[PDB]
């Protein structure tokens, strides 16, 4: 069966990843202990997709919970979920990384880079056919986008026919973080920019903006925002675990998705979200959810779309569905909205359709674009870099861990060449 | 007549193939369990020496999720184990790794089956093959499989029905290049292929039928049907039978024009059938009227160059050329010049059978039209026009290279189907 | 004699059908669910190959709500489904929109199914067309269907009931744009019309009938009377049958003059009814009195041109041409110089039947007369000096030019109109 | 099906449409809380005019809830029927217009002007055939005159094919409630003289009168005054909720009612108005109802119709009717009123019937005139108009939020020039 093993870095990529496997054990049916208690036959079908089954039925995620210092990774062990990963699985390093991408690339990180392997390479192994890895990271992190980094050059190195997807925290536009995000972004995306297939950018200004205004949650914790990256992160992967009308796997979306090789960062969302207060007042129907997905408002990523235009989109349904209406109202979208789609391709949306809804719901539906307005992300990050880098605001911090001023500026012209290359085809043949 | 062999290929092919078996099925009276609670089944089916019958096909897919659910659904015993071939990982809705990559490795596993399949059989018609036009296994693999076929079996009949890309509807962002690709793989190859759109189909289930809320065991259901006339010659008895190869000997004037569109009268609800008596010319005048065709591409704005009606069921050859002849003088339908005669009329006697729980109503007459217009012209053109606005700026290219494909193999696929388009223009045309 | 089509278009003429057909399903005996607890229903029905008898009607409305009581109502299952067309928004009593912008869109659905209806007919003896002269789609939907029939049909007879504008009771503004524009785009496509106010029927339902609060449930359902007696001799036979051509060979002199007025006789309560023989003469002599006359112009006013007597029920020749010799020799009636011979006699022997629940009482004898009098003129100058009045300012002209529509049309409409005023003028005078 | 929006702005409107919310649902039989509990099956026939169904049976009035400030609209949800309206709805801002046009149409109403378009648009999407919108407010007040029209100049560039009502409270002649009105009257009226197909006045003295002569009523309050008003706005669109006889939509009033497109003013009428002292006295036959509705006494705007001449009228009843008394009363009031009616025009009486009455009536009207007296309301705001604007009474108010003297002259002109197109039509041809 199509296999998957997945990779947590730092303290985003780990606290994802747990309620990520909330997510996905609880639609499988699966209890803490790692027991099956589910009531469908239909969950085990594909159960393998994403747990390593051990003697009396309980199964094991094969996980891979990477960080260089272990206090986010003891938290794990100690949640609700902690008791199901396998306790080998847990490479946690000592020192951790001080939030520059040099020390968790080439300092520490290097040193646990060869653990980590060790533990994937026997998931890999024990899957009859593997498909391709996850990495679940942030972009503003010292271990994530040093480590993450490393660790997928490395496994791209010895799996290049794989699939590896990445689904990365990216800094906001307005309210940061860390203050030295600019040097951290601009050399992960290097790094990024040619060696993973696909990305979903995710940044927390915008997961606030949908609870305090999509969703009615008056008091937002990290502990609601995981989950609608979970909830998108589990919608992206549906059709392998469950069957439907229309599937597509992972590397369905990425050939459709992505025209050229460099132009693989994508903006997720998700439908429908909706305040318990509102939820009375709403019908559940395709044409609504179709609406929400495309509004701007509901989108992942800080980004407008409606200041660029979409090169390629995929919309994969969940649920019980209605396989004219999901074609009408993407034929309403795809005429209403003209100017949001490039023209030099003729059709944008790839659909896709599973049986099984998520949770409690009935219909559900997971929005992926690949719209040309992410290059203003890249444009604020090279601004703000070039601001810092100008003078060498935090440059002695990275310089001090072996790197070189060399690859400060072949990452920024990388980077610059990203936008640019963007920038050219929203342009039309007429 | 003797066994005609089906290969149902990708998500598409196999979706429609268990609708068409479970069609199958209830018309010869086998239950779900393969037991046949009586001299025609053989066409389509094989007496495993114990009262239980096991369809003749073969059913392939490159992803076991499509074929995993016929080995668990109600149908599981039916289907011989080995016939049902699975691969690892889909083709990724690419025509490269559906031919080259990933296709190899499973070619030869079908081609054994087919052998052995066609080993016992005392009489080979030819091959029926169910693909989507659009997508990765269901026209890389086809592609491979028409150039296996042709080989081995040579001026055998190779049928095919093809889910044709809808000109407005599309869910997916590289079929121009899948369909494109296909297309001079198999015209050299197959005989002819019935087309069918998505979009039509939809159509038509709204008007004709008053489903608001159809799904693909609607328009599978309904597309089943349409295999059911084709072949019921070859399971029944009848005045005027039509054989499986008369289908390439008067639908294709020219080896490269031979892509008939579908057609199917009555096509009604149970309540609407109360107030209309669907005499053979009400159902016969409907099979040419834009509303009813199951290709989105308008007949009117082309000419006709053949057709078959496959009527069945109570019906009387009287009307039927009686009927015919009215459809002749009309003026708005055109038949080209050069073929004075366009008709090719086939009578069944069994009527269509009603499936429990479907959309459509019982009907005791049916006819079923196979035509090749030059209109269909109007589709392939949009399809070009799909393909170069992209290949221009090498919009996925980068994909199908990678996997073992040459850049110039999209020059001469275009270039191919650019005479193609020609050649539609040529026959219709006439001093 | 064989099937006339009916199209009812309109609120006006929608609710006139459902009382014509009410009454049809009657005196057939067809059910109100369709079925039939003999050869001569073949007219205005199809037999829908089980016992099941569809009416061979077109209803069609710009405005759902008129429409969907019927598909409501208890006639539900009579009428095919198909036949009940209906549009979005309706014509907002605009002729504009009724023919430009909304009817447009509509037309050719409307045409679909008439042609379908007609295929279905051994002889095709013309058009029945109920509509309402003053408003939106009742005037500029029935001007398409004009033009849209006369093409496809030309020759063929296309009868219409038209309510015309009473001359003092109005329910709508611009009803003198509405009926004058409709006046011009029917006068040389229709063969003739038969005119109806509603304050003439009004005044009849006092006096005649007792019945002190009628509704248009009344009108309706007395206006369906007329239809029957003209229809009878197609569905019924007797002496002296009067088929549906003879109507305009008869009562249209020059084919600009083809608006015969309706009268009905007799029309009486029950009550009333145990006091009165209702001989021959009796009924006879009402039909050429003002006081029962359905057009409120007066016919003494002016001169006769054509005169059908289309008797009914237990009536005896001979005292048919006794009354009527006693008619022509009156110096009050008097008919045109060079038309020697006005009358059109016709006698059918089924009676007509009484609908339960209704204001009129039992008769086994009926006159039904339909005539061609100068008369009409004085209705057709109080529409033109009504038009006039308000185009010299552009009362209501803003809403029809907004609609697609030339000023110039409304000049051209008054010219025509003024022309048939100065017709009727050139015919009522002989040396 | 026929569909139609509701917009309320200001306190006027959004007390107004609670009141007409109350009829129009308690008529269709719907519970407080949204669910349908009426007893004809007709009632849901055409309960799409109004209403989204929503799941469940909750049936959801897609009204459009506009206010500056919030006060008014948070009564509302404290209402009796106020868990009726989708939350989303309510669109309220926070700083309320100070009672002058220009905050509510140029400063602060134009930053809200955005997201009111949004709730409108999907209620549009949401509808199959829309007809047009309709809007409640004042013509006195600040948010109502500023927001109400920049409204409808927005809407109507969005929407010029569809229709759009205006039922607008006017200034009374005697007692007026704002010291500025003249400036907001006179500054709306320019907008509405050209954006809006059709306009209702209405004026709180009028309806005073009703309630003190017609109706003997010893303490009213808006709770009284409002369903006068809502019961008319009832009737306007009786044809398009239930069947009758001869039916007349939204459409169909304004192409009879407006002879040409600047004199769109109507003053609106109802009946029957009866005491429960003079109840039992009164016989309810159509006779009855034809003398009332004609009845200057009874019209709801203070504009005595006397003094003019009437261009169109039009009566749409309700209830179990006979034609024929329809047809005989409008020809006495046509004939025996011979002076009120402009000659150039055969026939001013345009007829609708319905077949259900209104609450427990069993019989009803309401009355529909577009007299030329109506230039006398026009004249006397263009009076006081000039008589505060001389001298520039409150004018720094108005020039303050970004207004131009220039504009007030122009709407002076243009107003004006309504009351001599007015006084041109009043003239006979002989
Ligand atoms: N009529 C009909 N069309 C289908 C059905 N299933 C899939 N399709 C069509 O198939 C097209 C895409 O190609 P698919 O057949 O789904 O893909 P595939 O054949 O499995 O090949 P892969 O790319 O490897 O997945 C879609 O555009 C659908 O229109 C079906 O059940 N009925
Ligand atoms: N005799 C009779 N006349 C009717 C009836 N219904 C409507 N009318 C007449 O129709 C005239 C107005 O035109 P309508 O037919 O009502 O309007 P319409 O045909 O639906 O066209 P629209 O303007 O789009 O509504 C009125 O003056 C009525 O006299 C009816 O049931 N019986
Ligand atoms: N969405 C989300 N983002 C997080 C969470 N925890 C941390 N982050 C992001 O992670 C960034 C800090 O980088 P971090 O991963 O903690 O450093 P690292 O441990 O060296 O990889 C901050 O900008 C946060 O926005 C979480 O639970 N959810
Ligand atoms: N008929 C009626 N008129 C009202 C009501 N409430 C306020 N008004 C009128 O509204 C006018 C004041 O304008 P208002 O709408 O309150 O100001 P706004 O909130 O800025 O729109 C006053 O002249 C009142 O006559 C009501 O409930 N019924
Ligand atoms: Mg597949
Ligand atoms: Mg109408």
């Amino acid at each position: 069966m199509r296999e998957i093993v997945h990779l947590q870095a730092g303290q985003c990529g780990n606290q994802i990843g747990a309620k990520f496997w909330e997510v996905i054990s609880d639609e499988h049916g699966i209890d803490p202990t790692g027991t099956y208690h589910g009531d469908s036959d239909l969950q085990l079908e594909r159960i393998n997709v994403y747990y390593n089954e051990a003697t009396g039925g309980k199964y094991v995620p094969r996980a891979v919970l990477v960080d260089l210092e272990p206090g986010t990774m003891d938290s794990v062990r100690s949640g609700p979920f902690g008791q199901i990963f396998r306790p080998d699985n847990f490479v946690f390093g000592q020192s951790g990384a001080g939030n520059n991408w040099a020390k968790g690339h080439y300092t520490e990180g290097a040193e646990l880079v060869d653990s980590v392997l060790d533990v994937v390479r026997k998931e890999a192994e024990s899957c009859d056919c593997l498909q391709g890895f996850q990495l679940t990271h942030s972009l503003g992190g010292g271990t994530g986008s040093g480590m993450g980094t490393l660790l997928i050059s490395k496994i791209r190195e010895e799996y290049p026919d794989r699939i590896m997807n990445t689904f990365s925290v990216v800094p906001s536009p307005k309210v940061s973080d860390t203050v030295v995000e600019p040097y951290n972004a601009t050399l992960s995306v290097h790094q990024l920019v040619e060696n993973t297939d696909e990305t979903y950018c995710i940044d927390n200004e915008a997961l606030y903006d949908i609870c305090f205004r999509t969703l009615k949650l008056t008091t937002p914790t990290y502990g609601d925002l995981n989950h609608l990256v979970s909830a998108t992160m589990s919608g992206v992967t549906t059709c392998l675990r469950f069957p439907g009308q229309l599937n597509a796997d992972l590397r369905k979306l990425a050939v459709n998705m992505v025209p050229f090789p460099r132009l693989h960062f994508f903006m997720p969302g998700f439908a429908p979200l909706t305040s318990r207060g509102s939820q009375q007042y709403r019908a559940l129907t395709v044409p609504e959810l179709t609406q929400q997905m495309f509004d701007a408002k509901n989108m992942m990523a800080a980004c407008d779309p409606r200041h660029g235009r979409y090169l390629t989109v995929a919309a994969v349904f969940r649920g019980r569905m209605s396989m004219k209406e999901v074609d009408e109202q993407m034929l309403n979208v795809q005429n209403k909205n003209s100017s949001y789609f490039v023209e030099w391709i003729p059709n944008n949306v790839k659909t896709a359709v599973c049986d099984i809804p998520p949770r409690g719901l009935k219909m559900s539906a997971t929005f992926i674009g690949n719209s040309t307005a992410i290059q203003e992300l890249f444009k604020r990050i090279s601004e703000q870099f070039t601001a810092m880098f100008r003078r060498k605001a935090f440059l002695h911090w990275y310089t001090g861990e072996g790197m070189d001023e060399m690859e400060f500026t072949e990452a920024e012209s990388n980077m610059n060449d990203l936008v640019s290359e963007y920038q050219q085809y929203q342009d039309a043949t007429a | 007549m003797r066994e005609c062999l089906s290969i149902h290929i990708g998500q598409a092919g196999v979706q429609m193939g268990n609708a068409c078996w479970e069609l199958y099925c209830l018309e010869h009276g086998i239950q779900r369990d393969g037991i046949v609670s009586d001299s025609s089944f053989g066409t389509f089916f094989s007496e495993t020496g114990s009262g239980k019958h096991v369809p003749r096909a073969v059913f392939v897919d490159l992803e076991q999720t499509v074929i995993g659910e016929v080995r668990t659904g109600p149908y599981r015993s039916l289907f011989h184990p080995e016939q049902l071939i699975t691969g690892k990982e889909d083709a990724a809705n690419n025509y490269a790794r559906g031919h080259y990559t990933i296709g190899k490795e499973i070619v030869d596993t079908v081609m054994d089956r087919v052998r052995k399949m066609a080993d016992q059989c005392s009489g080979l018609q030819g091959f029926l093959i169910f693909h989507s036009f659009g997508g990765g296994t269901g026209s890389g693999f086809t592609s491979l499989l028409m150039e296996r076929l042709s080989v081995d079996y040579g001026k055998k009949s190779k049928l095919e029905f093809s889910v044709y890309p809808a000109p407005q509807i599309s869910t997916a962002v590289v079929e121009p290049y899948n369909s494109i690709l296909t297309t001079h793989t198999t015209l050299e190859h197959s005989d002819c292929a019935f087309m069918v759109d998505n979009e039509a189909i939809y159509d038509i289930c709204n008007r004709n039928l008053d489903i608001e809320r159809p799904t693909y065991t609607n328009l599978n259901r309904l597309i089943g049907q349409i295999v059911s006339s084709i072949t019921a010659s070859l399971r029944f008895d009848g005045a005027l039978n039509v054989d499986l190869t008369e289908f390439q000997t008067n639908l294709v004037p020219y080896p490269r024009i031979h892509f008939p569109l579908v057609t199917y009268s009555p096509i009604i609800s149970a309540e609407k059938a109360y107030h209309e008596q669907l005499s053979v010319p009400e159902i016969t005048n409907a099979c040419f009227e834009y509303s009813n065709q199951m290709v989105k591409c308008d007949p009117r704005r082309g000419k006709y160059m053949a057709c078959c009606l496959l009527y069945r069921g109570d019906v009387v050859p009287k009307d039927v050329n009686a009927a015919i002849a009215a459809i002749k003088t009309r003026r708005t339908i055109q038949f080209v010049d050069w073929c004075p005669t366009g008709f090719k009329v086939g009578i069944n006697y069994q009527p269509p059978t009603v499936v429990p729980g479907g959309d459509l109503a019982k009907v005791q007459r049916a006819v079923c039209m196979l035509s090749n217009t030059t209109a269909i012209a109007e589709a392939w053109a949009r399809l070009d026009h799909k393909f170069d606005l992209m290949y221009s700026k090498r919009a996925f290219v980068h994909w199908y290279v990678g996997e073992g494909m040459e850049e110039g193999e999209f020059s001469e696929a275009r270039e191919d189907m650019a005479a193609l388009e020609k050649d539609y223009e040529e026959v219709g045309t006439e001093s």
